[PDB]
């Protein structure tokens, strides 16, 4: 569980969720609120 | 990959033509530069992402 | 980042004085930190 994804070189101390629908999704998961930080089958 | 080390790698001489061939990699590849030639470089940093 | 700066004495103190002057690369920093603010320090 500690390999996961959040630009050219972007990079700070933060992360936000991706908009997958009109929603303001708050960080929160949901139908077209799909949370951004996926878990990888390592 | 979101928090990825970049590690300024600064002040310092290497030879790259041992990375090149080093079977250390499942995939190594060279952009600007052709990646025999990677031993006459110098450079103000390198970024080791 | 990186500063050009230049520092000097002056007849003029309030409002900027007229005349020619450059200033130089006192300071480059290849850090890769994404500034987007700033803010003066007494
Ligand atoms: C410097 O920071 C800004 C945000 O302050 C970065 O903006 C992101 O850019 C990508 C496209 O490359 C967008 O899809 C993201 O939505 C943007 N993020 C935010 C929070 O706005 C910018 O890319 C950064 N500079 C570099 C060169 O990475």
């Amino acid at each position: 569980y500690n390999y996961r994804y959040r630009k050219p070189f972007e990079r700070d101390i933060s992360t936000e969720i991706y908009q997958a629908g009109s929603k303001p999704c708050n960080g929160v998961e949901g139908f077209n609120c799909y949370f951004p930080l996926q878990s990888y089958g390592f | 990959v979101y928090a990825w080390n970049r590690k300024r790698i600064s002040n310092c001489v290497a030879d790259y033509s041992v990375l090149y061939n080093s079977a250390s990699f499942s995939t190594f590849k060279c952009y600007g530069v052709s990646p025999t030639k990677l031993n006459d470089l110098c450079f103000t940093n390198v970024y080791a992402d | 980042f990186k500063i050009y700066s230049k520092h000097t004495p002056i007849n003029l103190v309030r409002d900027l004085p007229q005349g020619f002057s450059a200033l130089e690369p006192l300071v480059d920093l290849p850090i890769g930190i994404n500034i987007t603010r700033f803010q003066t320090l007494l």
